[PDB]
């Protein structure tokens, strides 16, 4: 068992790739995702979208880098360049009067430049694929209001169907037929007119019929399960690269296997961002993005208490430190001499010293004969004692005794300039707007009160909770 | 009547599995972040194990990021931070949970010894482990294909089984495909499988393993858990405060282990729920859930995989399921107590029998808040802060007012180990100056205290109850007898015994011989002016009472023969007694009966009184008799070197028949050894013989000699201190001595401690020193672990019913063991209630009728008679269900009168039992766990097991078949007997079931079956008792009897018509339910039984409160297979109800819960 045999074993099938076959991944990565921005650059509410929200940017609305991060080959250029993709998008929209597909051709052209945020590349494939959901909406409350409720088969119903899926060719003209099929289509002739509202309305919006709408979408389907598909295909081929780079970092408080995890997610960043183009080894472009993922996750997760990595590189500063001062001296540093070898604050050491020990197992065996562990020896000192309880139990009927021996109105005033027997204590001029005349009156009827309660009569009992 | 919601007084437990909707009520937040504190600012990250949102606030009542820190607020959730504002206490209460990414296999389930999982499906363990780490797939409803259900595919074929049925077919892997095998599985419906399969094949292979597995299944229908819940899909958080992160000094920080557990399992769940939003390749994705599963099952129960290791330290993870245990019996350890105290003890002979020195410090400490209060009660301060100022400046006028609290308080004593229920006594308190805990001398018996340097230690009945408890209950004075033979266990133990033995000693011609004295009173007036001597043989006038009247004293006055200081003693004597009582010589022994007499004649209080007076007298006679020991005391006989040249004489010939091969080596190594133990027990009793009667003395004439009044000789004769065999090593030679590997060393050590040993002789006295030392460390070891397993199978059990009512009970006789009684018919009967009445030699007479306790006067009534065997009613045969009638349980206590409702007499008589354990020795100590563990011996008789004549039928092939024929009914009994164990049945003669086929040890097992629940009862109780009766233990019957009802606790079915046909249970559960089928339900058709004998600890293991059983077994396995049946726990028992603090269903609280039952069950 043990998952880092089933790991090894399992990874090992995998056959390392030939210095060509790299290459051939590298090029269905590059097919698959050219073919969806061809899918993408073909939906018009991904231009008019994309049109949307630059007149977002044009009115302070949001910045250049919430909608795009460059163009192929800043504020001058993005004004014109966005310019361009609206001449090309007004001249296409006109010349629908079928001949149109011949400029709907340049419309694609200006929108493969765009390089967008890939928050908003994520956004419109979404409001593709959720306006694909729109459109199978209204066709599957079709299907079950007439194959399943109105007995028709499914052979005669999508007939006349493809090419259409919007009118009524297919529903009030082929209940005419007088077929077995035909006549039962009048119970849901009700309920299906006036749902194929949102059907026809998809034709609107994304100013395609619903002919054109799975086309596009399905081609980006075929794209974009096609770079995947390979670029997993490129995971699996390094998966040792993985294992030897994380084969150095071991011991330094993560788990072995999570290193070998948290590398192979940078070895999955490093296929998306791999330009084969360029000529660079695959292996040692990888080799930064792996060793990157595996110590900036020790920085997050290795520690119980989690430290900023500014901290890390400050602590192996004194660990390296104290490896010469150490021996260099022959005692080792006070806390002040490494202060001064260290820019820090050099009184910083000693706050910063504290912090990097690493919090001590409470369940460490302290060494007894009933084999104690740490923890049973840590008091709690968040509790009031007894003893203690017991005489704030006994300082309230003291008060409140006290507090009767007061006239009427002292009390009144004085439990309420402390919190006694009240939720909150009132500042006296609060205090003065709930007894009439207010103010300077209120502090004498504060000050006499405290002032009979000290002659030695109604303080003998209360003076002795003071020690 | 209004139902409920909210709390009120609980009852019953039940335990379950959790539902992931159960699981997040609990939580009061998901934790998503690793976090725990933030590192500059030592406060909680929100979203982290610690948190303030999920959890609670750090300090009481302030909100974590301070906008609401009055009290005044407290419902309130700030605006900022979803923080309520109440105490830091609810960081103790307030669970979190986690969504796990991948569904997780709960490892107790899948993997505690029998697979819940497992067999639920009928899958092997090996199989869903490899469907778990992806390795293999497994179909689910498989259908009308080419695959069956549980079946197991591969990768490869898997592919080519999905080619052939796209659909229709469905097969996954990982934890997801068993989560869904569980839900697809349908009870009721394999239900249906199992029930017709039982019953179209007959056979034990089949149905033995039938009936095994279908008990859980439709126990697991009838549960209400689910099987998909063993699959977690949210896993729970502790409560911080219960894994805290605390501060040290320093600075430095400690945390409970978990948090590297749980924070292990977020860290991988959220890494997973990044691997699917990158939607990694599978082969990443399988490894990160095949580590969430290993992260979690590490954080349930580290231990059962390859067991993670903790941050940076080499120890391992204290998982969850260490938290409970942290290995055996790890819930029921011990606390710590408020309110006690401990320091060294002393005597103080000064106190009666009821009190005890406590330190004027620690009564000052221990009753602080009695002190605060009886303060300001009175007025002597003004409030509790300056009462504190007052007992801390101990002010001369709190001593005084420490008394007045001190006064009708009882307190607690308790020495080291305690052993039966006399460890803890409650004394009234005396205050004393220095800082010893002052003892009296005559409940030191009953402690085991020396005065070597032990200590004891004390604590305070705090309620009105357990003053009256420790009052009523726990007081010196209320246990004066032993619980494990009513005999007194306040006994004088030496100092005084030799005292009273001093007194009442007689010399052949003292000062005061022959004079006449009006009363007692004058004899103590001629002693205390010089007249008198102590002991001289004097005519003294005495009157003695006896209440031969109906309760009333008759007295009468006499010229008795007796001697000064007997004279004496009568003066403390009490009314009813006779004077003959104290007309002997007095040792240790006759002492000890004199006190017994007492307490049986005139009752408790002139008993407790009496024992007083005999310590105080005893103490003060003992002081002035000037009894030491000297030197020249230890006198060795002129015959000494005599006997050894004599038997070193023998010897020397054994060697010449040795040199000439008349004799072998053997013989001569066995023969040497006789004569020098033979020589022994003569330089022994040389020795005695000199020792105790050559004090020659002379009265008016020549000579004349009587008992040596010498120091040494008076401590061993009154019993005081002191054993023949201990002297012995002293004057004569001590013994022969045992070289290590146990053989007996042929050369004895012929000298003694009077004179020297020399290098050789004490060289060799070590080892038997040394294996002594061990022996009996080990043997105190051995002791307290069967106490425990007596306590196990015992401790619930309770005097409840009054009478039973039942004529069934054991034939009580006196042993008799081949010489003459071992133990008479007396003391066997004694406290007993006889079954049926008991007859003269002849009848028509009844002597004593029916059920009637036997005591004293019964006990003579019927020594007076010829009366050689009475029918007794035990605990055995009390036809109570649930306990044990007062009736047939007998009288005994440390009181005299027969048990009362609600004693816990399973707990009492194992601690009987057990206390006396240090003290013993096949045989010894082994031998009685022997017994009560129903251990079969190795090469055991086998018994006859039909009734007929027997016959030999085959031949030898490894067994020699032994065919039985009874006269009448079927004679298909065949037994295959291994034929080179020699035989003892006659082969022609007519054997009579149980009869001995051979010879050697018997089997328990046998007894119960063949000869019966009263011959087995019999069998153990004579048999363990000849362990205790050999090493000079008095053990009552009684308490072996009640561990014998717990063994046959159970029994097994034969006949059916109502429940299973095979099960083991409870003739009390069966007994009760087949009482129910004699009439309603059916006219009859109740079920036949079989009584089974299980050894104490197989007993003890069959618990049905849970909770019990968590104690002591191993509570995972408990935990597991009872959470999976829905188990609910009642209580009603008395381990549980101590696990969960209330009151014990026996003794004070008996009258709760019986209050508390009835209620249940009724509107
Ligand atoms: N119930 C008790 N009855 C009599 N004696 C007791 C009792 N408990 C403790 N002692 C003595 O107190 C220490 C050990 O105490 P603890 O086991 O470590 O526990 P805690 O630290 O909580 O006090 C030993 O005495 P000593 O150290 O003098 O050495 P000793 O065992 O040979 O007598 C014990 O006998
Ligand atoms: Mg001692
Ligand atoms: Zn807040
Ligand atoms: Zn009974």
């Amino acid at each position: 068992t043990d998952p880092v045999r089933m790991y090894m074993r399992e990874m090992g099938t995998v056959e390392l790739l030939t210095r060509e076959g790299e290459i051939d991944i590298a090029k269905r990565i590059e097919d698959g995702i050219n073919q969806v921005q061809c899918s993408v650059a073909e939906y018009p509410e991904a231009i008019t979208y994309l049109l949307e929200q630059y007149d977002r940017v044009e009115a302070e609305e949001a910045r250049l880098s919430d909608l795009i991060t460059g163009f192929v080959d800043d504020p001058e250029l993005a004004r014109e360049k966005f310019a361009e993709l609206r001449a090309q998008y007004v001249v296409t929209r006109d010349t629908i009067k079928a001949t149109a597909q011949e400029e709907i051709l340049k419309l694609s052209e200006v929108f493969k430049q765009f390089r967008l945020v890939p928050k908003q590349f994520d956004y419109l494939v979404n409001s593709m694929r959720v306006m694909m959901d729109r459109v199978r909406t209204q066709e599957r409350l079709i299907m079950k209001l007439c194959v399943e409720q109105c007995k028709m088969p499914k052979k005669n119903f999508i007939t006349l169907f493809t090419g259409n899926e919007t009118s009524d060719t297919w529903f009030n003209a082929a209940i005419a037929m007088n077929k077995p099929w035909s006549e039962k289509l009048h119970d849901v002739s009700e309920e299906v007119h006036r749902a194929l509202q949102k059907l026809q309305q998809i034709e609107e919006e994304t100013g395609l019929t619903i002919e054109q709408v799975k086309d596009i979408n399905r081609r980006m389907s075929i794209g974009e399960a096609k770079a995947r598909r390979a670029k997993k295909e490129m995971v699996e081929a390094n998966l040792r690269l993985v294992i030897s780079i994380a084969k150095k970092y071991t011991n330094r408080g993560l788990q072995f296997l999570d290193l070998i995890q948290e590398g192979n997610i940078g070895l999955m960043k490093a296929v998306d961002k791999f330009e084969y183009r360029r000529g660079y080894k695959f292996s040692t472009y990888a080799t930064w993005w792996i060793r990157q993922a595996i110590t900036r996750s020790i920085a997050d997760q290795a520690r119980t208490i989690r430290i900023p990595v500014h901290m890390i590189e400050t602590i192996n500063k004194l660990n390296r430190i104290s490896r010469q001062m150490l021996q260099e001296m022959g005692r080792e540093p006070t806390p002040e001499e490494l202060a001064e070898r260290m820019l820090m604050p050099e009184d910083k050491i000693r706050k910063v010293l504290k912090i990097a020990k690493e919090p001590i197992s409470m369940e460490t065996p302290i060494g007894d004969d009933e084999d104690s562990h740490l923890g049973d020896f840590i008091e709690d000192t968040t509790l009031e004692l007894p003893l203690d309880s017991a005489t704030t139990e006994s300082l309230r009927a003291a008060t409140h005794d006290v507090l009767a021996g007061l006239t009427a109105r002292e009390a009144k005033v004085l439990r309420m300039r402390f919190g006694i027997d009240m939720n909150t204590d009132y500042t006296l001029e609060e205090v003065g707007k709930q007894f009439d005349v207010t103010r300077e009156r209120i502090r004498q009827i504060e000050a006499k009160a405290l002032r009979k309660l000290r002659h030695p009569s109604r303080s003998e009992v209360l003076r002795s909770f003071l020690d | 009547l209004k139902a409920q919601t909210k709390t009120e007084e609980f009852d019953a437990i039940k335990i379950a599995l959790a539902s992931p909707d159960m699981i997040r009520s609990w939580s009061f937040g998901e934790v998503k972040k690793p976090e725990t504190i933030n590192y500059r600012t030592f406060k909680p990250e929100r979203d982290g194990l610690f948190c303030a949102r999920i959890f609670g606030p750090v300090k009481d009542y302030e909100c974590l990021c301070g906008k609401y820190k009055r009290l005044k607020h407290r419902g309130v959730i700030c605006e900022k931070c979803g923080v309520e504002v109440t105490q830091t206490k609810v960081r103790r209460e307030r669970m979190g949970h986690i969504e796990l990414a991948s569904p997780t296999a709960h490892i107790w389930f899948l993997k505690s010894l029998p697979s819940r999982i497992g067999l639920l499906l009928d899958m092997p363990l090996r199989d869903i482990e490899r469907v778990l780490y992806f390795e293999s797939y497994v179909v689910i409803e498989g259908g009308m294909t080419n695959l069956e259900r549980q079946q197991i595919l591969t990768e490869e074929q898997y592919l080519d089984a999905l080619e052939e049925f796209g659909d229709e077919f469905d097969a996954k892997m990982g934890a997801e495909a068993i989560q869904a095998l569980l839900k697809s599985m349908d009870l009721e419906q394999e239900c249906e499988q199992l029930r017709e399969e039982l019953n179209e094949t007959n056979s034990e292979t089949k149905r033995k393993k039938l009936t095994k597995r279908i008990k859980l299944l439709e126990a697991f229908v009838q549960s209400g858990n689910k099987p998909e819940w063993m699959i977690l899909t949210v896993l729970p958080v502790l409560p911080p405060d219960l894994r805290p992160l605390v501060p040290l000094d320093g600075g430095r920080f400690a945390t409970s282990d978990l948090n590297d557990l749980y924070r292990r399992v977020i860290n991988r769940n959220n890494r997973l729920k990044r691997l699917l939003d990158l939607a990694a390749p599978d082969i990443i994705v399988r490894n990160e859930k095949r580590m969430l599963q290993e992260a979690v099952d590490a954080l349930l129960d580290n231990g059962r995989r390859g067991r993670a290791i903790t941050g940076s330290n080499k120890r391992p993870l204290k998982s969850l399921a260490d938290m409970i245990k942290g290995r055996f019996r790890q819930n029921l350890l011990g606390k710590r107590v408020d309110y006690s105290g401990r320091s060294v003890i002393t005597v103080g002979p000064y106190l009666r029998l009821h009190q005890c020195g406590l330190p004027k410090k620690m009564a000052l400490e221990l009753f602080k808040p009695f002190i605060y209060g009886k303060l300001e009660l009175r007025g002597l301060a003004t409030t509790i802060k300056a009462a504190k100022k007052m007992v801390e400046r101990e002010e001369a006028v709190v001593w005084d007012i420490l008394d007045e609290v001190i006064r009708e308080h009882p307190v607690l004593l308790n020495r080291a180990p305690t052993l039966h229920r006399l460890g803890i006594q409650a004394f009234e308190p005396v205050l004393i100056e220095g800082k010893a805990i002052q003892l009296h001398p005559l409940v030191c018996a009953a402690y085991n205290a020396d005065f070597d340097g032990d200590q004891m230690a004390v604590h305070v009945p705090l309620t009105l109850e357990a003053q009256l408890e420790a009052r009523a209950l726990m007081m010196s004075t209320n246990n004066i007898l032993s619980p494990a033979n009513g005999e007194p266990i306040i006994v004088p133990s030496q100092d005084v015994v030799l005292g009273l033995y001093y007194m009442t000693r007689d010399c052949v011609n003292a000062k005061g011989e022959g004079m006449v004295l009006t009363g007692p009173k004058e004899a103590e007036r001629l002693y205390r002016s010089g007249l008198a001597s102590l002991h001289a043989r004097v005519k003294v006038r005495i009157t003695e009472y006896e209440k031969d009247a109906n309760g009333e004293l008759v007295a009468k006055t006499s010229l008795k023969d007796t001697t000064v200081g007997r004279a004496i003693l009568w003066m403390i004597v009490p009314k009813g007694l006779p004077y003959s009582i104290v007309n002997q010589a007095l040792g240790k022994k006759a002492i000890s009966k004199m006190l017994n007499t007492c307490y049986r004649i005139l009752g408790l209080k002139p008993t407790v009184i009496f024992a007083d007076q005999i310590m105080y007298t005893g103490f003060a006679y003992a002081a002035r008799s000037g009894a030491s020991v000297g030197i020249d005391d230890m006198v060795i006989p002129e015959k000494k070197h005599e006997i050894i040249s004599e038997a070193e004489a023998e010897v020397a010939e054994i060697q010449e028949q040795f040199q000439s091969g008349l004799v072998t080596a053997g013989e001569r190594y066995n023969k040497v050894i006789d004569i020098w133990a033979a020589a022994n027990d003569r330089v022994s009793k040389a020795m005695m013989d000199n020792l105790q009667t050559e004090t020659v003395i002379n009265r008016d004439g020549q000579e004349e000699k009587q008992v040596s009044f010498n120091s040494i000789y008076m401590m061993a004769d009154s019993g005081a201190r002191g054993s023949a065999a201990q002297i012995r090593q002293l004057a004569g030679m001590r013994g022969l001595m045992a070289k290590p590997d146990g053989s007996i060393i042929e050369t004895p050590i012929t000298a003694n401690f009077r004179e020297g040993l020399n290098v050789l002789q004490y060289f060799i006295s070590t080892h038997g020193a040394r294996k002594g030392l061990a022996d009996t460390a080990l043997k105190t070891a051995n002791s307290g672990y069967l106490t425990r397993r007596l306590v196990d199978v015992a401790q619930d059990l309770v005097v409840t019913e009054d009478d039973c009512g039942t004529h069934e009970g054991i034939m009580m006789t006196p042993v008799i063991e081949g010489g003459d009684v071992k133990e008479p018919l007396r003391d066997r009967v004694l406290g007993r209630v006889t079954a049926e009445d008991v007859l003269k030699p002849g009848t028509a007479d009844i002597l004593v009728p029916r059920n009637t306790l036997l005591h004293e006067q019964w006990c003579d009534l019927l020594e007076e008679n010829s009366v050689d065997a009475v029918k007794v009613r035990s605990v055995v045969s009390c036809d109570t269900d649930f306990g044990v009638c007062a009736h047939c349980y007998g009288r005994d206590l440390a009181r005299g009168h027969i048990i009362n409702k609600g004693e816990a007499i399973g707990v009492i008589a194992a601690q009987s039992i057990g206390e006396p354990g240090t003290q013993l020795t096949t045989g010894g100590l082994p031998r009685v766990a022997d017994l009560f563990e129903a251990r079969r011996p190795k090469e055991p008789a086998i018994l006859a097991e039909i009734s007929g004549i027997v016959s030999f039928g085959k031949e030898t092939k490894g067994k020699r078949r032994l065919v039985i024929t009874p006269v009448d009914g079927s004679d298909p009994y065949e037994e295959m007997i291994p034929k080179w164990r020699q035989l003892n049945v006659f082969e022609g003669e007519r054997v009579e079931r149980g009869d001995v086929i051979s010879d050697g040890p018997e089997a328990p097992h046998d007894i119960l079956r063949l000869r019966g629940v009263h011959a087995v009862t019999r069998y153990i109780v004579n048999e363990v008792q000849d362990v205790y009766r050999l090493q000079g233990v008095k053990i009552n019957d009684k308490h072996i009897e009640v561990i014998v009802r717990q063994m046959l606790r159970k029994a097994t079915i034969v006949n059916a018509g109502s429940s299973d046909f095979l099960e083991g249970e409870q003739v009390e559960y069966s007994r009760v339910k087949i009482a129910n089928r004699e009439l309603e339900a059916n006219g009859k058709v109740g079920a036949t039984y079989s009584r089974d004998l299980l050894g104490i600890t197989k007993a003890s293991l069959a618990t049905e409160s849970f909770i019990s059983a968590a104690s002591f077994q191993e509570t995972t396995r408990v935990l597991t297979e009872a959470a999976v049946a829905g188990k609910r726990d009642e209580l009603r028992g008395l381990k549980e109800n101590v696990i969960v603090g209330r009151l014990i269903p026996a003794g004070t609280g008996y009258a709760y819960h019986q209050d508390r039952m009835r209620r249940r069950a009724a509107g």
